[PDB]
RNA sequence: GUUAAUUCCGAUAACGAACGAGACUCUGGCAUGCUAACUAGUUACGCGACCCCGGUCGGCGUAACUUCUUAGAGGGACAAGUGGCGUUCAGCCACCCGAGAUUGAGCAAUAACAGGUCUGUGAUGCCCUUAGAUGUCCGGGGCUGCACGCGCGCUACACUGACUGGCUCAGCGUGUGCCUACCCUACGCCGGCAGGCGCGGGUAACCCGUUGAACCCCAUUCGUGAUGGGGAUCGGGGAUUGCAAUUAUUCCCCAUGAACGAGGAAUUCCCAGUAAGUGCGGGUCAUAAGCUUGCGUUGAUUAAGUCCCUGCCCUUUGUACACA
């Protein structure tokens, strides 16, 4: 919230600027908000229909 | 009210299909799957998730879910799309023909065939229903 | 006394609820008797969770009213203690029986009320509330600017109310309203 | 016109101006065939006894 | 249909979205489990004091530990389990286990008021004044004036009370200053009191302080009388603060002892540790609480509903209104 002394009057200035989410914490806060839940890939298993093993050591 | 809003259901319909089969009856165990695999920030909204897991996979256990996408049901609905049967009901012995579809087969070129059968035409014409 | 259970001196049987209507709303027999009227609380929370207060502890916490008692729930057990006291040495009977006797007399059996006004019969624990209510605030209004203490003035409500002798302000105000819901009806 | 008891066996809703009046259905534990609606004013539950003076009138069901 | 909610289910010329609500933060409670402790203690011992082996000690010192103390990471509650209602979806009620099965606040969307503030600003446009000043400083007065009406509050109208003694329990807190000249006070004497005189402690879990607060409890006195209820008005005196109290700054003592006998039309606030009674801290403060803001004690009546009044939010309808 800033003042600027025009010739005719005073202007007030109002600049919101919302950061957003980082890991590192540089660009914006380390916390991610409480609304975005962040869901990870599952990764691509094949289930084996076969039983063996891996006898090793 | 405890109602769960947008953000508890879309997301556990997202953990429920990218997870089915690690997901199960418990809350207590579930809940600590749903810790391990999303980032929640809160244990509030961790909770609402998880117990709308539960809820969810309840209406699985019980039937199909519509807006969800198991691979299990999709390889039922597959299957049960799949099936095809022995013998074709359109391959009939005898095939009930009416008078004047025998006409107009007789106006056209298959006038006498193997396995049809002119019945009789329904005497008394009532078929509309009656008004008010 | 591990098994029977003593209101101070007072045995907890030989209760005998008159109006079947008022059996489960008077709190009095078997279970929920205590050794005092006084207790910790709770009995507000739910719709019907005043029912389950006993009907001592009740009168213990209509009688504290008008500003300058509000909040003196020891002083208002003494009261009770004393009254129930006069109640046996003029009556020769159980206090506690004298006091069902005079919720049964002195609860209304109908009111009216605007739906011009219709009488409808009233709830039986509405009953035991307007019973409460009424006996408490005769007795506070013979005591009112007179040498006749608080504890003698809620025996004597109590006895005239289980007498129905009619000189009861509570048995007044029943039959007025008894009577004003029999007219516009 | 003596006086009847009556069981609560079914609240159906509130009624009155201000929302003041239960409307009852009520069965007599005299007569147990027979039973009506009438209008109580306070607190109602399913399974208690009210102490009707009269049984001959009876609310309009709205 | 459901919800405190444009909260969701589901339909669908809509799809993909966004603010708000929700989510979030703090507070309250449950964890005989983790971390902690000579600015908190616990229980055992060793002594000391007293009573007839045992009991008390906030009397002293130390031996493990954290239950009570404080504050950190965690956890715990989600309509999860059961029985019903419900398109068997969204959801609703009750019950078991249980410290909780709606604790309370903060934050709070688009658009606007010609709402308040130039007397918060060295935020400010324009106008006025600018030396005999609307600038600044000093002395006194006023902001308190009193035939009247209104509003927020305190005291009460008493016997469920007053007076006099005895017992007995708190938590928010705050406390020695940049200018700044003004702190909280233990303890010992003088005085009835307001207070005064000296040694100390404290920049604070160290000292005030185990914060010995009131309401309440117990025992006398009173006896329904405008009474020992109530203390307005007023006279005489004694202290503190300040340069200065007169229009009594406040406090203390004696005395004077009014209306007020539960209040008309009208109307305010509220449903659980809530209203109300009751006292204690901060702010204004040199002197200072009938205000306000927080905290603690005792602690209920009635209600789990409704649009009747006052209003608010959707849909439809009508308009000759659009400063509506
Ligand atoms: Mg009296
Ligand atoms: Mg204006
Ligand atoms: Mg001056
Ligand atoms: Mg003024
Ligand atoms: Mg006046
Ligand atoms: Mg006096
Ligand atoms: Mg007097
Ligand atoms: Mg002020
Ligand atoms: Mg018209």
């Amino acid at each position: 919230v800033r003042h600027v002394l025009l010739r005719q009057g005073v202007l007030g200035i109002k600049v919101k600027i919302m950061l957003p989410w980082d890991p590192s914490g540089k660009i914006g806060p380390k916390k991610p908000l409480p609304d975005h839940v962040s869901i990870v890939e599952p990764k691509d298993e094949i289930l084996p229909t076969t039983p063996i093993s891996e006898q090793k050591g | 009210g405890r109602v769960r809003t947008k953000t508890v259901k879309k997301a556990a319909r997202v953990i429920i299909e990218k997870y089915y089969t690690r997901l199960g009856n418990d809350f207590h165990t579930n809940k600590r799957v749903c810790e391990e695999i999303a980032i929640i920030p809160s244990k509030k909204l961790r909770n609402k998730i998880a117990g709308y897991v539960t809820h969810l996979m309840k209406r699985i256990q019980r039937g199909p879910v519509r807006g969800i996408s198991i691979k299990l049901q999709e390889e039922e609905r597959e299957r049960r799309d799949n099936y095809v049967p022995e013998v074709s009901a359109l391959d009939q012995e005898i095939i009930e023909v009416d008078p004047d579809t025998k006409e107009m087969l007789k106006l056209l070129d298959f006038g006498s065939l193997s396995n049809l059968q002119v019945t009789q035409p329904t005497v008394g014409m009532n078929f509309k229903t009656p008004r008010g | 006394t591990p098994d029977i259970k003593l209101f101070g001196k007072w045995s907890t049987d030989d209760v005998q609820i008159n109006d079947i209507s008022l059996q489960d709303y008077i709190a009095v027999k078997e279970k929920y008797a205590k050794y005092l009227p006084h207790s910790a609380g709770r009995y507000a929370a739910k719709r019907f969770r005043k029912a389950q207060c006993p009907i001592v502890e009740r009168l213990t916490n209509s009688m504290m009213m008008h500003g300058r008692n509000n909040g003196k729930k020891l002083m208002t057990v003494r009261i009770v203690k004393h009254a129930f006291e006069i109640i046996h040495l003029l009556t020769g009977e159980n206090p506690l029986q004298v006091l069902v006797n005079a919720i049964i007399n002195s609860g209304p059996r109908e009111d009216s009320t605007r739906i011009r006004r219709q009488a409808v019969d009233v709830s039986p624990l509405r009953r035991v509330n307007q019973a409460i209510w009424l006996l408490c605030t005769g007795a506070r209004e013979a005591a009112f600017r007179n040498i006749k203490t608080i504890a003698e003035c809620l025996a004597d409500e109590l006895i005239n109310a289980a007498k129905g002798s009619s000189n009861s302000y509570a048995i007044k105000k029943k039959d007025e309203l008894e009577r004003v819901a029999k007219s516009n009806r | 016109q003596p006086i009847k008891l009556a069981r609560v066996t079914k609240v159906l809703g509130r009624t009155g101006s201000q929302g003041q009046c239960t409307q009852v259905r009520v069965e007599f534990m005299d007569d147990t065939s027979r039973s009506i609606i009438r209008n109580v004013k306070g607190p109602v539950r399913e399974g208690d006894v009210l102490t009707l003076l009269e049984s001959e009138r009876e609310a309009r069901r709205l």
